[PDB]
C-alpha cells in the first residue's frame, strides 16, 4: 500500500532528473586527441585552455575533449569505447623525418587507426605540428627528403597548389610531398563514410580553436547531407 | 634469473596429482543429473510461482 | 466497357491502403524507426489512408452508377472530407522539406530547435488548419453557389455535384496548394546550393587522387507531387473566372489524376535501407 | 643462464607427456546415452529504459530484486526486477566506466574505468566512501570478495587484492604477459580465475598468492570467463567465435562448442543453476543458448538492436538478464 506510493515519487524525480540530462548530453560535441611520441600534444591542449579532460566553449557550442597519453599501450584495445565520438584529433611532429625512422611509424599508425573495424565512421583532423623546424632544417640542410625517403627526388610541387607568402619553393614542395603520403592512405578505402582533413599549425598558432570548430560542422554537414541521398 | 623464477615456477606445475579423464566425466555428469530437477530454465515452472508473470 | 474503369479503381484502392498501411505497422512495430522526422511521415500515411479509404471508394460506386444514391448529408460529409485529405496531404510535404532545410542548413541547433515536443504541436496546428478550411465552410452554407443549375440540383437528392462562388475557390487554392508550393520551392532551392558548396570543396581538396544524385532526388521528389497537383489547381480557378471554358469531364479527369499522388508516398519517403529491413521482417 | 632457458624444456614437455598419459577418452564418447533436453524458447519479460549511451556491465543482485547497471554516460543506476521502477541514479566522476559490482550485503557497489581508480559507494547512509588507486592501465573486472576486501584485474598484466579500510593493496597477482580481461570467485571465495590477453588462463590462490595452474587452449583474445556451479570446471569465451570447458582436477580441457555459421567474437558466457545449459552472448546481436555436455545448439534468444556486452543469471535461477548497446536492459525466462 504506503511501498507503491513511496516508489512512484522516486520513480518521478529519477525520471525528471533523467529528462533534464538528456538535453545537456545531446548539446555537447565529444572529440579525442590522439597523437604520436614526442609530437606536440601537450603544447597544442595548453594553448586551447590515467585520464586528461577538458571543457571549452565556442560560439555556445561546447566540446570537451579526452587526452588517452595514460594508458598509452603498443596494444590498444580500449579504442572501441570511442566508436561515438564527432572526430578523432591526430597530432604529428613533420619535422622528424630522419630521427630515431619515426614519420614511417606515424603512418604505419595512422594506416592502423584508418582501417580499424569499430572505427569506420569516423572522421580524422590532422594537424602537421612542428612547422617551423622543418624549414630550418630544409633550407640549406645537410639532411634531404630524397636520402630517407626515395620517392622525393622526382617529385615536384602541384600547379593549383597555393604556397604562402614569402615561402621558397623547396620548402612548398617538402611540405606538399608530406601531405601527400597521408592523404594517400585515406583516398586509398575510404569509401565516402569518412574524410581527412589536412593541416599545416606550429605552436605559435592560436587559430586551431577555429579550424576544429569549421571542421567539426562539415563533418555533420556532410553525414546530414549523405544520409538523405543527397551526396 | 628472471628465468630462474620461471623455471622454478614452471618445475612447481609440473609436481602434481592428476585424475583420469573419465572420473571427471562421471562426476560432472553425477551433478547435472542429480541437480536436474531444481532449476527453472530447464523445467519451466506453473505461472502461478513465477514472479515475472 | 465499364467493368475495366471498375477493375482499375479496385486496384489503385488496394495499392493505396496496402501500401499506407504496411507502411504504418513497420514504424509502429519496431523501435529503431521511432524518430523525430517519422511522425511527419505517419501523420502524412494516416492521412492518405484516410483518403484511399473514405473518398475513393464512394467516389468510384457515384462515377459507375451515376446516380447519388445517398442523401444530401451524405454527399456534404463526402465533399468536406475529401478537402480536408487534399489540404491535410500538402502542408505535411511543406514541414518535411522545412524540417530537411534545418536539418542541412542549421546542423548544430537542429537538436535544440525540433524537440519530439514541439513536433506534436505542429502536427496538431497543421490539422486544425486543414480542417478549418474544410468543414466549416462547407458544413455552414457560405460556399455555395447561386446560379440555377446549382440551386436547382442542391435541392434534388439523386445527383450531387460540386458549385461554389470564386471567394471559396481562390481561398481553398491558396490555403491548400500555392503557399506550399513556394515554400517546398525556395527550401529545395538553398539545399541544392548547399550540396553545390560541399561537392566543391572534396573536389579541391582531394580531386587529383580520385552532381547527379541530388540532382535525381530534388527532381523525382519536385516532379511527382508537381506533375500530379498542379494541372488540377489551375483549371480550379479557371473554371470559375471564366463561365464555359472548362467542361465537366477534363475537371472530373484531372480530380481523380490528381487522387494518385497518394499512392506513390510510401514509394518516395521510405526507400531507407533501414525501412527495407524493416518491411523485410514484417513481410517475412 | 643459457643453461637455464635449456633447463625449462624438459619441464614443459613432462608437462605434455603428463597431461597426454591422462587422458583415456573424451567427453562426448561418455556423454552418448543421455536423452536431448529439446528445443528451448525463452520470452521477454521485461524491458528497462533510462539509459542515454550505451552499456558495458551489470551484475545481479544477491536477493535476486535488485541490480546494477554502467553506461558510457557516466550514471549508475540500480532497478527493481519486480516493479521495473528506478531506485537510484547516482553521477560518476570520469564518464568512462567499464565494470561494476553488488556487495553480497547488499550495502556497497563497485565500480571502475578507463581511469585506473575503483571506487566504492555506500548505499544505506550516497556519497563516495572510499577511492583506490595504484594501477597503472585501466580496469576490466571487480568483484566483492566480502564486505571489506575487494579483488580486481587491471590491463597493465596485473591482479590486485584490496583493503577497503585502509586502501592500500595486500597481495599482488603476477605472471600473465598481456592485458587481463575477466575474472571470475569460486563459491568457497578460497581460489579465483582469470582470462588474460594471450590466450591463457591461470587459477590463482587467494591466500597464498601463487598461481597453481595455467591452461592454454584457445587460439585468440580470451574475454569472458564462468565458473562451474560444482566448483571443478569453468568456461571461456574468446574471440574465435568458440567456448570450451577445462577441468581442474584432469587439467584439460573436454569438449568445445563452435559452429560453421558464425565468425563473430564471444563476449560474455555463463552457466545455469543446474550447470546443464551455457549461455553465451555473441557480436551478432542475438544470443545463443548451448548443451554443456553435448555441444548442441538448443535456442537463441534474439531480440537486441547491438551486440550484447553483459549477461547474468539470477542466483536463484529464475531468469536471465542481458544487456545492449541500444541502452537497453532485458529480462528473460
Ligand atoms: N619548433 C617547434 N617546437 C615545438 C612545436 N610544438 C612543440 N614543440 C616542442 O616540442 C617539445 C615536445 O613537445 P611538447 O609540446 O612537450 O608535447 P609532448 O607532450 O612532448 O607531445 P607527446 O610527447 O606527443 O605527448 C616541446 O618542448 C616543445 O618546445 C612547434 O610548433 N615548433
Ligand atoms: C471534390 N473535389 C474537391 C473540390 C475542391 C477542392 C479539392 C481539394 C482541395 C481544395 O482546396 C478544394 O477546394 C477537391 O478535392
Amino acid at each position: 500500500r504506503n511501498e507503491e506510493k513511496a516508489q512512484r515519487e522516486a520513480n518521478k524525480k529519477i525520471e525528471k532528473q533523467l529528462q533534464k540530462d538528456k538535453q545537456v548530453y545531446r548539446a555537447t560535441h565529444r572529440l579525442l586527441l590522439l597523437g604520436a611520441g614526442e609530437s606536440g600534444k601537450s603544447t597544442i591542449v595548453k594553448q586551447m585552455r590515467g585520464i586528461f579532460e577538458t571543457k571549452f566553449q565556442v560560439d555556445k557550442v561546447n566540446f570537451h575533449m579526452f587526452d588517452v597519453g595514460g594508458q598509452r599501450d603498443e596494444r590498444r584495445k580500449w579504442i572501441q569505447c570511442f566508436n561515438d565520438v564527432t572526430a578523432i584529433i591526430f597530432v604529428v611532429a613533420s619535422s622528424s623525418y630522419n630521427m630515431v625512422n619515426r614519420l614511417q611509424e606515424a603512418l604505419n599508425l595512422f594506416k592502423s587507426i584508418w582501417n580499424n573495424r569499430w572505427l569506420r565512421t569516423i572522421s580524422v583532423i590532422l594537424f602537421l605540428n612542428k612547422q617551423d623546424l622543418l624549414a630550418e632544417k630544409v633550407l640549406a640542410g645537410k639532411s634531404k627528403i630524397e636520402d630517407y625517403f626515395p620517392e622525393f627526388a622526382r617529385y615536384t610541387t602541384p600547379e593549383d597548389a597555393t604556397p604562402e607568402p614569402g615561402e621558397d619553393p623547396r620548402v612548398t614542395r617538402a611540405k606538399y610531398f608530406i601531405r601527400d603520403e597521408f592523404l594517400r592512405i585515406s583516398t586509398a578505402s575510404g569509401d565516402g563514410r569518412h574524410y581527412c582533413y589536412p593541416h599545416f599549425t606550429c605552436a605559435v598558432d592560436t587559430e586551431n580553436i577555429r579550424r576544429v570548430f569549421n571542421d567539426c560542422r562539415d563533418i555533420i554537414q556532410r553525414m546530414h547531407l549523405r544520409q538523405y541521398e543527397l551526396l | 634469473a628472471q628465468a630462474r623464477k620461471l623455471v622454478e615456477q614452471l618445475k612447481m606445475e609440473a609436481n602434481i596429482d592428476r585424475i583420469k579423464v573419465s572420473k571427471a566425466a562421471a562426476d560432472l555428469m553425477a551433478y547435472c543429473e542429480a541437480h536436474a530437477k531444481e532449476d527453472p530454465l530447464l523445467t519451466p515452472v506453473p505461472a502461478s510461482e513465477n514472479p515475472f508473470r | 466497357w465499364v467493368v475495366g474503369m471498375g477493375i482499375v479503381m479496385s486496384l489503385i484502392v488496394l495499392a493505396i491502403v496496402f501500401g499506407n498501411v504496411l507502411v504504418i505497422t513497420a514504424i509502429a512495430k519496431f523501435e529503431r524507426l521511432q524518430t523525430v522526422t517519422n511522425y511527419f511521415i505517419t501523420s502524412l500515411a494516416c492521412a492518405d489512408l484516410v483518403m484511399g479509404l473514405a473518398v475513393v471508394p464512394f467516389g468510384a460506386a457515384h462515377i459507375l452508377t451515376k446516380t447519388w444514391t445517398f442523401g444530401n448529408f451524405w454527399c456534404e460529409f463526402w465533399t468536406s472530407i475529401d478537402v480536408l485529405c487534399v489540404t491535410a496531404s500538402i502542408e505535411t510535404l511543406c514541414v518535411i522539406a522545412v524540417d530537411r532545410y534545418f536539418a542541412i542548413t542549421s546542423p548544430f541547433k537542429y537538436q535544440s530547435l525540433l524537440t519530439k515536443n514541439k513536433a506534436r504541436v505542429i502536427i496538431l496546428m497543421v490539422w486544425i488548419v486543414s480542417g478549418l478550411t474544410s468543414f466549416l465552410p462547407i458544413q455552414m452554407h457560405w460556399y455555395r453557389a447561386t446560379h440555377q443549375e446549382a440551386i436547382n440540383c442542391y435541392a434534388e437528392e439523386t445527383c450531387c455535384d460540386f458549385f461554389t462562388n470564386q471567394a471559396y475557390a481562390i481561398a481553398s487554392s491558396i490555403v491548400s496548394f500555392y503557399v506550399p508550393l513556394v515554400i517546398m520551392v525556395f527550401v529545395y532551392s538553398r539545399v541544392f546550393q548547399e550540396a553545390k558548396r560541399q561537392l566543391q570543396k572534396i573536389d579541391k581538396s582531394e580531386g587529383r587522387f580520385h552532381e547527379h544524385k541530388a540532382l535525381k532526388t530534388l527532381g523525382i521528389i519536385m516532379g511527382t507531387f508537381t506533375l500530379c497537383w498542379l494541372p488540377f489547381f489551375i483549371v480550379n480557378i479557371v473554371h470559375v473566372i471564366q463561365d464555359n471554358l472548362i467542361r465537366k469531364e477534363v475537371y472530373i479527369l484531372l480530380n481523380w489524376i490528381g487522387y494518385v499522388n497518394s499512392g506513390f508516398n510510401p514509394l518516395i519517403y521510405c526507400r531507407s535501407p533501414d525501412f527495407r529491413i524493416a518491411f523485410q521482417e514484417l513481410l517475412c | 643462464l643459457d643453461q637455464l632457458r635449456q633447463e625449462a624444456e624438459q619441464l614443459k614437455n613432462q608437462i605434455r607427456d603428463a597431461r597426454k598419459a591422462c587422458a583415456d577418452a573424451t567427453l562426448s564418447q561418455i556423454t552418448n546415452n543421455i536423452d536431448p533436453v529439446g528445443r528451448i524458447q525463452m520470452r521477454t519479460r521485461r524491458t528497462l529504459r533510462g539509459h542515454l549511451a550505451k552499456i558495458y556491465a551489470m551484475h545481479w543482485g544477491t536477493d535476486s530484486r535488485l541490480l546494477v547497471s554502467a553506461s558510457q554516460d557516466g550514471k549508475l543506476i540500480i532497478w527493481d526486477s519486480y516493479t521495473t521502477n528506478k531506485v537510484h541514479a547516482i553521477p560518476l566522476r570520469s564518464s568512462w566506466v567499464m565494470t561494476c559490482a553488488y556487495a553480497p550485503s547488499g550495502n556497497y557497489v563497485a565500480c571502475g574505468g578507463l581511469d585506473n581508480i575503483c571506487s566504492i559507494y555506500n548505499l544505506k547512509t550516497v556519497r563516495v566512501s572510499r577511492e583506490l588507486a595504484g594501477h597503472t592501465g585501466y580496469l576490466s573486472c571487480c568483484r566483492f570478495l566480502d564486505d571489506n576486501q575487494i579483488v580486481t584485474s587491471s590491463g597493465d598484466t596485473t591482479c590486485a587484492l584490496w583493503d577497503i579500510e585502509t586502501g592500500q593493496q595486500t597481495t599482488t597477482f603476477t605472471g600473465h604477459t598481456g592485458d587481463v580481461m575477466s575474472l571470475s570467485l569460486a563459491p568457497d571465495t578460497r581460489l579465483f580465475v582469470s582470462g588474460a590477453c594471450d590466450a591463457s588462463a591461470k587459477l590463482w590462490d587467494v591466500r597464498e598468492g601463487m598461481c597453481r595452474q595455467t591452461f592454454t587452449g584457445h587460439e585468440s583474445d580470451i574475454n569472458a570467463i564462468c565458473f562451474f556451479p560444482n566448483g571443478n570446471a569453468f568456461a571461456t569465451g574468446s574471440d574465435d567465435a568458440t567456448c570450451r570447458l577445462f577441468d581442474l582436477r584432469a587439467d584439460q580441457e573436454l569438449m568445445t562448442y563452435s559452429h560453421d555459421n558464425i565468425i563473430c567474437g564471444i563476449t560474455s558466457v555463463s552457466f545455469s543453476k543446474s550447470g546443464r545449459l551455457l549461455l553465451a552472448g555473441y557480436d551478432d546481436f542475438n544470443c545463443n543458448v548451448w548443451d554443456a555436455l553435448k555441444a548442441d545448439r538448443a535456442g537463441v534468444l534474439a531480440g537486441h538492436d547491438n551486440r550484447v556486452s553483459c549477461l547474468g543469471v539470477t542466483d536463484d535461477g529464475m531468469a536471465v538478464a542481458t544487456g545492449s548497446w541500444d541502452s537497453f536492459l532485458k529480462i528473460w525466462n
